[PDB]
């Protein structure tokens, strides 16, 4: 299953 | 089928001044289908040569039209619009009131 | 600023009374600029704004032919829809189309549109992506499948992103005197006695362009939305619009009430009072 | 100006 | 054996045509198992393999929300990159991300991945250590500095070493019928006359899984790499792959030529000849 | 900017047998950007209801897609794929050849 992504470029 | 009744407003182009030439408007809007009969009346009688805008419609597809005529308001002369539409069992008359 | 161009089309069948009535109008923002009506004697597209009249005879030729083609397409489409909805040949039916584009201050495409309605209800619409369709029902789904096969969305995209935007830019320039001018409302408050106990305060906004406006009544600063009678914005017939807002006020308490007007042509937003 | 329309319902 | 899990994400901006298209797919080895597309009517992550369908409504709920979040993150990231590269708002741009993990026969982490690309070129990548970054340019260096401050590598490490490996193990078990089965190529050689002097020998490999395969032509035992036309391995559309290798041979000398096939599903490596 | 042209292969799922139902594939790969138009043709005309895979990409970030449709090969019927991409001045047509 997926990783939540909690950051921006 | 979808049928919507007309909203009706009767009003002048410029603020009413007795003895000064002006335009009487009847604005019909929010109706469907587009077939509609509109008369402008002076003292209960049909004004001749009333012009109207070209059929157009709003985002919700309901139609609008402006019926208009040159007129010179006075103290005593009474104006009105008579509207008939499929959604109406009888024509609706809305009197022109210069305060509205 | 931000601007828009739209073409509106309406076909209305009339069984036993010849072919359907076709009326199309073109708008830039709130300004009507072209019209075609099929029941005019020798129908041509005609100008309705001074800045379009400068277009050559070839513009009017092509515009006219497009309008005739659309009317004819609509006639067939209306027959088709009787089939899709299992309808009798007896009744009058309505087909409506709108399409056009919005541009921002810079004149870049913000959004393109293309949507149809049958009998006053959503039929099929081009989605904002200008690549996919929203069909309102299983009949519209048959249209969708045909338009997907024929690559219609791709054709509309080419136009909405190219010509629609290019010609809108052109019209804004040629019509810069009017299309790029906002006329602020002329405002006043009137006082209409109801009895010895109450009167109506009516706040007028007249002669404004474009149509978009906000009229609100305040009492001591709080918002009287629940008590305000707000009529629909209405055309004056000269390019400008009117609107009024009205509250019923206790006699003597008139100065507690303030009318507030926002509109793009106003140097500053307005605050008004009844001036006896 | 207008788009020519080259499809049917 | 050794296995992999990957999630691929692609966001594509489309100015004047709404928000960017977002498409993400998940793979275990060469098998697609989930997908999300933002232009579907009511987008959800959907299964694409039978062994994932058994996951509860809460798996699909969470997977769907992660996908929506990523799409939104990407929308903002795409705006940000216009700034970093001093680009106009007019053009379409692409943001791509991949992440996942490789496990060995025992199911222990071999390697974790996380890398981004902008407009089809390397942007930033997590290094094999899962602790440091490789930034492709000075724009990516701004991302690096933010991710170093926010301790992003540490978060990715926790996932790549824990959940990625645990869920991959789980999928391999649930999908053991297919994910743990290699399908050997079905092989044949065809003969395609060019003239009276030469013919093409084409060595087919069909119906194999996973995609990895070696096809080579030999003449008398020596290697014909320089003369072999080798097409890219291509999907058949049913989970399996195809490939062929071809040499131009002098008419009559066909039996000098041998085709050699290696693939993990073959009991023994193959050697083939044209059989007239 | 980085733009890569598509590689194109047109082929059947199973070996072609006249009169037997099969799948026609057009596999496009190694292209960037991802926007691409693919038609499968039968005797010069667009086959309707052609399905495609979901956008994915290889290690070098270049995209791939499979376009496919049910088909029944015959002796006379000619099949092909038409591909348009930004990197192409005009659409590329690649004929289906059962020997490839």
């Amino acid at each position: 299953r997926r990783k939540w992504r909690r950051w921006h470029l | 089928m979808i049928q919507r009744t007309p909203k009706i407003q009767v009003y002048s182009r410029h603020p009413a001044e007795n003895g000064k030439s002006n335009f009487l408007n009847c604005y019909v809007s929010g109706f469907h289908p587009s077939d509609i009969e509109v008369d402008l009346l002076k003292n209960g009688e049909r004004i001749e040569k009333v012009e109207h805008s070209d059929l157009s419609f709003s985002k919700d597809w309901s139609f609008y039209l402006l019926y208009y005529t040159e007129f010179t308001p006075t103290e005593k002369d009474e104006y009105a619009c008579r509207v008939n539409h499929v959604t109406l069992s009888q024509p609706k008359i809305v009197k022109w009131d210069r305060d509205m | 600023g931000s601007h828009s161009m739209r073409y509106f089309h309406t076909s209305v069948s009339r069984p036993g009374r010849g072919e359907p009535r076709f009326i199309t109008v073109g708008y830039v923002d709130d300004t009507l600029f072209v019209r075609f009506d099929s029941d005019a004697a020798s129908p041509r597209e005609e100008p309705r704004a001074p800045w379009i009249e400068q277009e050559g005879p070839e513009y009017w030729d092509r515009e006219t032919q497009i309008c005739k083609a659309k009317a004819q397409t609509d006639r067939e489409d209306l027959r088709t829809l009787l089939r899709y909805y299992n309808q009798s040949e007896a009744g009058s039916h309505t087909l409506q189309n709108m399409y056009g584009c919005d541009v921002g201050p810079d004149g870049r495409l913000l959004r393109g549109y293309h949507q149809d309605a049958y009998d006053g209800k959503d039929y099929i619409a081009l989605n904002e992506d200008l690549s996919s369709w929203t069909a309102a029902d299983t009949a519209a789904q048959i249209t969708q499948r045909k338009w997907e096969a024929a690559r219609v969305a791709e054709q509309l995209r080419a136009y909405l992103e190219g010509e629609c935007v290019e010609w809108l830019r052109r019209y804004l320039e040629n019509g810069k005197e009017t299309l790029q001018r906002a006329d602020p409302p002329k405002t006043h408050v009137t006082h209409h006695p109801i009895s010895d106990h109450e009167a109506t305060l009516r706040c007028w906004a007249l002669g404004f362009y474009p149509a978009e406006i906000t009229l609100t009544w305040q009492r001591d600063g709080e918002d009287q939305t629940q008590d305000t009678e707000l009529v629909e914005t209405r055309p004056a017939g000269d390019r400008t619009f009117q609107k009024w807002a009205a509250v019923v006020v206790p006699s003597g308490e008139e100065q507690r009430y303030t009318c507030h007007v926002q509109h793009e042509g106003l140097p500053k937003p307005l605050t008004l009072r009844w001036e006896p």
